[PDB]
């Protein structure tokens, strides 16, 4: 059972750091995109990257 | 130091009409494109405007500093939208100057972003408790203003309003003229839900 949970509780961390804005204004790459111009969305999309 | 706040809601906004209306001074958006605005749904959008002098103008931003901008008006460091400035002097050209504004000196505590002073009474400035006298150590902030066709052309009135709008916080109301769509089913398409993306 120990197998089981322990890749569950890995896995479902790295699913949940998808919702985390790191710095950036948002957490979903399609906001930032749709609500602002590339010159400027460049820098916050590094940031999720990173 | 009085601005009014006109509360914006339930209908369809437009942007284009901003660009020919006039060659505003500053046309700056913060958070926003102001070429995308017409294509996302904001929620409760505000109004703020008021008249400064053109060279205080840039005072208006998320922390920037500047008597004006530390005793009368504050914007928050997360703030999302923008700033409209235009240089009023055709229409405030008073040769023996325009004396109906005013605005503050010094401020006990400074304001909070987005706080009315409406603490606009006499103001103490030092020892000797003047309680109403305007004496020494007791000096009135509201200063007058020096507009008058005259002055400088940078030292002219400007008109500015603050369109200040939220976010991701409710049911979305303030959508351009993007037009609506037939809704189709059980194939894997792109959609636009009032703002909210995907496919």
């Amino acid at each position: 059972q120990d197998v089981v949970n322990q890749n569950a509780q890995a896995l479902n961390t790295l699913v949940k750091q998808l919702s985390s804005n790191f710095g950036a204004i948002s957490s979903v790459l399609n906001d930032i995109l749709s609500r602002l111009d590339p010159p400027e969305a460049e820098v916050q999309i590094d940031r999720l990257i990173t | 130091y009085a601005w009014n706040r006109k509360r914006i809601s339930n209908c369809v906004a437009d942007y284009s009409v901003l660009y020919n209306s006039a060659s505003f001074s500053t046309f700056k958006c913060y958070g926003v494109s102001p070429t995308k605005l017409n294509d996302l749904c904001f929620t409760n959008v505000y109004a703020d405007s008021f008249v400064i002098r053109g060279d205080e103008v840039r005072q208006i931003a998320p922390g920037q500093t500047g008597k004006i901008a530390d005793y009368n008006y504050k914007l928050p460091d997360d703030f999302t939208g923008c700033v409209i400035a235009w240089n009023s002097n055709n229409l405030d050209s008073k040769v023996g100057g325009n004396y109906n504004y005013l605005y503050r000196l010094f401020r006990k505590s400074n304001l909070k972003p987005f706080e009315r002073d409406i603490s606009t009474e006499i103001y103490q400035a030092g020892s000797t408790p003047c309680n109403g006298v305007e004496g020494f150590n007791c000096y009135f902030p509201l200063q007058s203003y020096g507009f008058q066709p005259t002055n400088g052309v940078g030292y002219q009135p400007y008109r500015v309003v603050v369109l200040s709008f939220e976010l991701l916080h409710a049911p979305a109301t303030v959508c351009g003229p993007k037009k609506s769509t037939n809704l189709v089913k059980n194939k894997c398409v792109n959609f636009n839900f009032n703002g909210l993306t995907g496919t």
